[PDB]
């Protein structure tokens, strides 16, 4: 069978292998 | 279609082997790297790493 859902929010990966803390970093 | 080749062709059509090497420098854990001796490892005092 198939049915829909609603995601929320999730899906979220680290784009780089850089290390951050306490970091605004935004990635496109 | 056909790409055939012929010596008496000149320059500008004579078969070109092509080889492109294709790099990824980036922060990143490192597996190709260049012939450079590693030293001992040193804490606490400046040095050109």
């Amino acid at each position: 069978t198939q049915s829909y859902t609603n995601s929320f929010t999730r899906g979220v990966y680290y784009p780089d292998k850089v290390f951050r803390s306490s970091v605004l970093h935004s990635t496109q | 279609q056909s790409y055939g080749f012929r010596p008496t062709y000149g320059v500008g059509h004579q078969p070109y082997r092509v080889v492109v090497l294709s790099f990824e420098l980036l922060h990143a854990p490192a597996t190709v790297c260049g012939p450079k001796k590693s030293t001992n490892l040193v804490k606490n005092k400046c040095v050109n790493f």
